[PDB]
RNA sequence: AGUUACGGCCAUAUCUACUGAAAAACACCGGAUCCCGUCCGAUCUCCGAAGUUAAGCCAAUAAGAGCCAUGCGAGUAUUAAGGUGGGCGACUACUUGAGAAAGCGUGGUGCUGUAGUUU
RNA sequence: AGAACACUCGUGUAGAGCAUAAGGACUAAAGAGUGCCUGAGUGUGAGCACUACUGCUUGCAUGAGGGGAAACCCGGGCCUAG
């Protein structure tokens, strides 16, 4: 039977890559965060305050408050078929910032020329939405340099 | 045994290269920078002091992501411009060094006129104004190096305070502390002025006078005595805090490109490789 | 001849080794007036029973000494073994080593509660430039041109004293 | 264009032999009176310039070891969905999709930020 | 003075140690020494582990608090049980 300790079955996880063992480097103490970015938990096995408990590992969510080392990110759970949010403290050298809404703000800033534009000269914005890759295009072949195959190999 | 097989090199790990160097300690720098979530705004200046064989040189450094930042320097081997002969790393000329370092920023905040100097005259951290600007703040970086009572790391940093800059320190570290008694000060002023060599250079005089050539000759191919030091001294640290030296000026040394090495083409190492089999047979 | 790259002595290490009470004492104090150095007790690194010493107790006591000293003391003790030292008595690594049965040879007198004893000398041969190795910032291994061999070794040890290495 | 002080990413930067280097630096180097610390001025701390490019740091060289990239291995190994497909089983063919690794070939061998100094 | 006594020089990515299972962690240290101290303080909040008891993480205020030149750290035991 199995038990029940606070870091229960973290052998594969909680470990150092190869060749990468040793304490953090400079960039992760000069990172500012700010309350409302999207935030990554990576563990750091060899630094011991400030771990989350396991689930969380790899997850990301938002960043709800900011203290002198550490932070309070928003969770959602599933327990006893219901959705229950949860409130995790995690010290700033197990976090990395998300790239998760990278495209979202670059598509923002072409939104914010047109939507003004859109006041003056036309009445509502044509909004640059994304298209699903479509139907495969037409061609046209010059039709010299053929390349005949043929079932040759016999494969004994 | 360990470097006899392939597996060694395989699985190695290399430090960071200022480790490999012996010039940074990581576990200092970190508890050093780190940056407060709370206090946004805040900028720390560390107050860097190096010593050479040859020169003391005061930098000004903000830790930014990328690459730290120098705001400004200040070195021993400039006070050439004010006259200083002799003892570019000596005690003296690291207090002078400090000095130097200070005035040049509070004239680049534009606080110069606000916090005056100071001449070594007390042990107190330097004081907000009030109805004025606020001290420009800073923090000791001693590097490698030892701290031990009367280590020449600390008279720069008195310099700096003296200049008007503001450095959290405790007394312990300067001569003329005593375990349970006042701080005598004359002692400390004694050494800022030169004292200390003063009475080394008239006891060899008694003692061994060809000793004495060899180990002061500098001094005596500028007619320097020992009576004379307390006058350039003070000469020296008004100077300092009166005057401006000119500034630099920039030029392309480009040429001296000619120098640098070129390496080998594949071409060339091909026939080189080749031309050494033949000469083998 | 090129300055620097000249053979110096850096260091004498001398010990002996008297297991028990009382001996170390009387032992120290021989140390003491040989070279004016307090010397350095020290410890049994394993327990053997047969050889009468437990671990952590004490066994033995060095001194080195550097520099001027060192001179007299080398040129006191090669005398005392008549010049005469054996090809296997120097290293790969420029150093060189014998032993001496009996105090009072270096001069000291008697005095019958005090005893006698033998001692080790061992000797360190350098030339400069070894302070890279050694000092806090920016250390690195020496260049093989900055070493001692086994041969130099023996052709300094041949000029200064004028000694004879058998084969 | 190098160097030097403080750095960033942490081997294209490591490890082993050899060889070069104008200027200014960087060093080795000469002492212990003091402050400071040793069994020991070796290390650490202080006060110095008589020497020296021998060393380190920097750079080149090697059908070098190791690291980094790419081509091939290879539509190969394994695998999702499907049928009144096959086989006593062990397991395996086909249809619509996803898709490796080791080895072995070929090329590389640090790149950059802020300030200071040197034709 | 021996297989195995003390002292040295060169190599040495851990082949050692870390009181007590097993796993993880650690190299100018968290290991081995040396100095000083009793933070193994005092009030009162918020949370994590399926969360009552229990264990841990973290906020603000105070001490004629500690260690350190200082930045920093400390309301038990390197982390997961007693
Ligand atoms: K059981
Ligand atoms: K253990
Ligand atoms: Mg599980
Ligand atoms: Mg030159
Ligand atoms: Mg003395
Ligand atoms: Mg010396
Ligand atoms: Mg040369
Ligand atoms: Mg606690
Ligand atoms: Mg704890």
């Amino acid at each position: 039977v199995s038990s029940h300790g606070y870091r229960r079955q973290t052998r594969n996880l909680f470990s150092q890559a190869f060749r990468k063992h040793g304490m953090p480097n400079t960039s992760t103490y000069l990172t500012q965060y700010a309350v409302g970015e999207y935030v990554d938990i990576k563990v750091n096995p060899a630094i011991h305050k400030g771990m989350p408990h396991k689930y969380y590992h790899g997850r990301t969510g938002i960043i709800k408050e900011v203290n002198r080392g550490s932070v309070i990110v928003l969770f959602n759970r599933i327990l006893a078929n219901k959705t229950v949010e949860r409130k995790v403290i995690v010290g700033i050298e197990h976090i990395r910032k998300s790239k998760c809404q990278d495209e979202y703000l670059k598509r923002l800033e072409i939104n914010k020329k047109i939507i003004e534009e859109a006041e003056k000269k036309g009445e509502v914005p044509v909004l640059f939405k994304r298209q699903p890759k479509g139907p495969k295009p037409a061609v046209e072949m010059l039709m010299n340099n053929i390349i005949e195959l043929s079932y040759d190999k016999v494969e004994s | 045994d360990n470097k006899s097989k392939k597996s060694y090199f395989q699985r190695f790990q290399t430090k960071k290269r200022r480790r490999r160097l012996c010039k940074t300690n990581y576990r200092r720098r970190t508890k050093l920078i780190k940056l407060d979530q709370k206090n946004v705004g805040e900028d720390k200046s560390r107050l860097v002091v190096r010593i050479t064989n040859s020169k003391v040189i005061c930098q000004v450094v903000k830790s930014h992501l990328g690459g730290d930042m120098v705001v400004a320097q200040a070195t021993s081997a400039e006070l050439k411009e004010f006259g200083l002969k002799v003892g570019f790393t000596n005690y003296s000329a690291a207090y002078a060094t400090g000095l130097l370092c200070a005035r040049k920023i509070l004239r680049m905040e534009k606080l110069d006129n606000i916090y005056k100097p100071k001449f070594c005259t007390d042990v107190d951290v330097v004081e907000d104004i009030e109805g004025e600007k606020n001290a420009y703040r800073c923090y000791l970086d001693i590097g490698l190096s030892r701290n031990s009572k009367g280590a020449k790391v600390f008279a720069a940093m008195k310099g700096a305070s003296d200049g008007g800059i503001k450095i959290p320190y405790s007394p312990k570290i300067f001569p003329g502390y005593n375990k349970d008694e006042e701080f005598d000060q004359q002692k400390l002023r004694d050494r800022i002025f030169g004292k200390e060599v003063a009475n080394y250079m008239q006891l060899l005089k008694k003692e061994d006078e060809t000793k004495f050539k060899k180990q002061f000759s500098e001094y005596i191919k500028q007619n320097i005595n020992a009576e004379d030091l307390e006058k350039m001294y003070e000469n020296l640290f008004n100077s300092i805090v009166t005057k401006e030296i000119s500034k630099k000026e920039k030029k392309d040394y480009s040429a001296l490109k000619k120098y640098k090495v070129m390496k080998l083409t594949k071409e060339e190492r091909d026939a080189r490789v080749q031309q050494k089999l033949v000469e083998n047979n | 001849e090129n300055p620097m790259n000249k053979i110096k002595i850096q260091k004498l290490c001398l010990n002996i080794c008297t297991g028990g009470g009382e001996i170390l004492n009387k032992a120290s104090k021989v140390l003491e007036q040989l070279t004016g150095q307090k010397p350095r007790l020290s410890k049994s690194r394993l327990t053997i029973r047969s050889f009468g010493i437990r671990r952590n107790e004490k066994i033995a006591c060095h001194v080195t000494v550097r520099g001027e000293k060192a001179m007299e003391i080398l040129e006191k003790g090669i005398k005392i073994k008549e010049y005469e030292l054996i090809d296997s008595n120097f290293s790969t690594q420029g150093s060189f080593g014998f032993g001496i049965k009996e105090h009072i040879d270096m001069g000291i007198k008697y005095e019958p509660d005090v005893g006698i004893f033998g001692m080790n000398f061992y000797v360190v041969l350098e030339k400069p430039g070894i302070r890279v190795s050694k000092r806090k910032r920016v250390k690195s291994r020496v260049g093989n041109k900055q070493r001692v061999t086994k041969d130099e070794a023996k052709n300094w040890f041949v000029k200064k004293y004028e000694g004879i290495v058998l084969g």
